[PDB]
């Protein structure tokens, strides 16, 4: 319809436990 | 909303006939549902439209259409091509928008040289 | 009042023009596949150019070739579209003061309290004669 | 609420002095005088509690402005919403013209956000009331203003409009 | 009602324009800018803000503007969406393209 033409720290947040998912309801 | 769309349609009779009686009717009364003379209500444009559709009734009261089939194919069509053609002037206003956005930005606006120091709308047509 | 019934006759042929136009704007072929037929049954009828027939275009934009029975289909479409474009123009050939003002309005007091959206006599005729009308966004070309 | 600040203090200063100046005015809980703990200085102001509220604005108020330590004047100071999601939006529609538009269903805690996508025109319109957004999707959405048709929904956060952001939004109305 | 300012800018007539007619970005007209004064050639002074008008053969003419805010209304028209370059240019700038005449208030 319309379609015309013309013409760095990996390991540590593992460690520290960051990046694991968490939720406050 | 059928009281809106009726006080509308009924003075748009009167005054598509007249014009002088609802300048009659606004100042006896003094209500709030006539406020729609003035432009600065949004309906007036609307109000704009009822009574110019209710002209042209006025026009050909007492003629007759005649518009047989092979014609009224043939203006259709004619109504097509102008829709296609205001379609052709809006793509070459979109495009010379382009065309002034690519200037506009490519352009040294730090090359200045002042010399001293400190309506347009109908004057954008000709006459 | 004559006036409104006149009004509400000539917007009904003004959507039925702006309606069937649609179809030819997005087929070409439909006004097209005809004039071709008529120009050797009336042979004073003149069909527009060659190039604008092949390359399937009307002023400038070139539209997607359509088989032969969505063609058809919309052709019986503007068939009954033209019926009642003919129906409510021999009708309308067929029908075409303070004091009355204020009789009126006075009567337009009745009945305040309806509570209810009134949009429905400019869409309802409009979504009527319009494409795609029968599914809820795009299954079946054919108007209500 | 029991706390003060004190401002412009030269490093030269200590816990131990500080004590002295302000249990003058008040008795004093407890002083927190922050320190980089590498230079070993302190940054030139300190977090002092009191016992109660009562004691806290009376030293604001006779203290600041008052006492040079090393010529220097001491400084004593005192220390959610319904989110509409709007497309396509006429572009004739001012940032002003949104707070006419949408006053009559709801009161607005904030101005609108008008932020362009895509050329597409869209809008952050805020809300004091779960409620009274409701109006107006209900009321405009789908509808045609200053000739274009807009729509009305909720913006995201996965959208708004939560059975868990029903109940909370009503208690912090109340 | 406040107090405007009217710039009349002519050009030339059909002087060494008999070259330049290739349709190479003609129709396109000159555009005005508000440009903040913080960035010269010399940078020496500034704090000023300077109404720069640029067409393509010609040299840059600017217009320094002492106060922070005049002629500067609000909903001039009802606001459509034909930007060309930005609304400054939409507003109040116009093109007299026969004659080469270009207004700005």
């Amino acid at each position: 319809e319309g379609a015309e033409q013309v013409d760095m720290p990996y390991w540590l947040y593992k460690l520290h436990g960051l990046d694991r998912e968490y939720r406050c309801e | 909303s059928r009281r809106d769309m009726e006080v509308i349609k009924l003075t748009a009779r009167y005054y598509a006939k007249d014009k002088s009686i609802v300048e009659q009717m606004i100042s006896k009364d003094g209500e709030a549902r006539l406020n729609f003379m003035n432009s600065s209500h949004p309906l007036h444009k609307t109000f704009t439209d009822f009574v110019a559709q209710y002209k042209r009734v006025y026009s050909f009261t007492g003629q007759e259409i005649k518009k047989s089939k092979r014609t009224i194919l043939d203006n259709c069509f004619e109504r097509t091509q102008y829709w296609e053609f205001e379609k052709d002037k809006d793509r070459e206003h979109d495009k010379l928008v382009e065309l002034c956005k690519i200037q506009f930005a490519a352009i040294p606006w730090d090359k200045f040289t002042q010399v001293a120091k400190f309506d347009l709308e109908q004057m954008r047509l000709r006459r | 009042n004559l006036l409104e019934t006149r009004r509400s006759l000539l917007e009904e042929m003004e959507i039925i023009e702006n309606a069937i136009a649609e179809r030819i704007q997005r087929n070409p072929e439909l006004y097209y596949h005809y004039i071709q037929e008529s120009s050797k049954v009336f042979p004073d009828t003149k069909l527009p150019r060659s190039s604008l027939i092949a390359e399937n275009k009307i002023y400038k934009f070139k539209k997607v070739k359509r088989k032969r029975k969505q063609i058809i289909l919309q052709q019986h479409e503007i068939n009954i579209f033209l019926r009642d474009y003919q129906e409510k123009q021999q009708t309308f050939n067929k029908i075409n003061f303070e004091r009355k003002l204020q009789q009126l309005e006075k009567e337009l007091k009745n009945e305040d309290e309806n509570f209810e959206l009134d949009i429905n006599s400019k869409k309802d005729k409009y979504a009527l004669f319009s494409s795609s009308s029968d599914p809820s966004r795009r299954t079946n070309i054919l108007s209500d | 609420g029991n706390t003060v600040y004190v401002g412009n203090i030269d490093p030269r200063i200590t816990k131990e002095q500080l004590y002295e100046l302000f249990i003058q005015i008040n008795p004093v809980l407890r002083i927190k005088y922050p320190k980089d703990k590498v230079l070993q200085a302190y940054q030139g102001y300190a977090f002092i509690e009191f016992y109660n509220q009562g004691d806290a604005q009376y030293a604001i108020k006779i203290m600041n402005n008052t006492v040079r330590l090393y010529d220097r004047l001491i400084k004593v100071r005192q220390v959610p919403i319904a989110k509409l999601f709007i497309k396509n939006l006429a572009d004739s529609i001012d940032s002003d013209q949104l707070v006419k538009i949408f006053n009559k269903f709801g009161k607005l805690i904030r101005e609108p956000e008008i932020f362009y996508l895509s050329k597409l025109k869209c809008a952050y319109v805020y809300f004091e009331d779960f409620e009274k957004a409701d109006l107006a999707i209900k009321s405009l959405n789908n509808q045609l203003v200053a000739n274009n048709r807009i729509t009305v929904d909720y913006a995201f956060k996965n959208g708004k409009g939560n059975a868990k952001y029903g109940d909370d939004v009503d208690r912090l109305l109340n | 009602g406040s107090v405007g300012l009217a710039i009349q800018v002519n050009y030339s007539s059909e002087v060494k324009e008999n070259s330049v007619d290739s349709d190479d970005k003609a129709k396109v007209p000159p555009l005005i800018r508000i440009v903040s004064g913080l960035e010269l050639s010399d940078t020496k002074q500034k704090g000023k803000k300077f109404l720069v008008i640029a067409y393509e053969p010609f040299e840059n003419i600017a217009i320094e503007l002492p106060p922070n805010e005049i002629l500067f209304s609000e909903n001039n028209d009802m606001d459509n969406n034909n930007d060309g370059v930005d609304e400054l240019n939409k507003k109040c700038t116009f093109w007299d393209a026969i004659s080469k005449l270009y207004y700005v208030q």
